[PDB]
Parts: C-alpha cells; sequence; structure tokens
C-alpha cells in the first residue's frame, strides 16, 4: 500500500481568501473529480490490505 | 486567538504564540517553508 492522503480546494488553492472561494464556483466542479479520485484511492489502498 | 490580521498591508488568520527563535533588529517579517509569512512583529510595539 501507500500513504493516503487528501487535498481540499479551500485551503490548497485559496490562502484564507473569501473571494478566491466565490470565484473558484466560476470553475465550475474541478474539485469534486479530484476528491473522487482521492476516495478511490484510498479505497484500492484499503482494498490492497 | 483565532482572528484577522493587519500588519502594514499584510492580511491572514491564525493564533498568537511567541517565538524562541532569534530575529534581526531591523527585520519586519519572516517566510516559512511555504515562502509566505510566518512571524510578524508589531510596528507600534516588537514581540515577535
Amino acid at each position: 500500500s501507500m500513504t493516503k492522503t487528501s487535498v481540499d480546494c479551500t485551503m490548497y488553492i485559496c490562502g484564507d481568501s473569501t473571494e478566491c472561494s466565490n470565484l473558484l464556483l466560476q470553475y465550475g466542479s474541478f474539485c469534486t473529480q479530484l476528491k473522487r479520485a482521492l476516495t478511490g484511492i484510498a479505497v484500492e489502498q484499503d482494498k490492497n490490505t | 486567538k483565532c482572528v484577522n490580521f493587519n500588519f502594514n498591508g499584510l492580511k491572514g488568520t491564525g493564533v498568537l504564540t511567541e517565538s524562541n527563535k532569534k530575529f534581526l533588529p531591523f527585520q519586519q517579517f519572516g517566510r516559512d517553508i511555504a515562502d509566505t509569512t510566518d512571524a510578524v512583529r508589531d510596528p507600534q510595539t516588537l514581540e515577535i
């Protein structure tokens, strides 16, 4: 297996800004695809054990 | 206390803890591994 990780776009993309999260809705639904990819990595590494 | 900051235009969110490391007297602020601000001294006062 590998060490499981998860990246939140509220803190990684925006450095404590409210207006950065307001313009993050203009980019659509990019981060829920990366959240589902990091979840399915974490399920498969739990399935490897 | 989890508050907001305004230190000569520098803004952020965090709590206050005293720094055990030494600092330069002509220094305003320092940087972390990710090159954002980590230790700001009081202009009006001075505690790093």
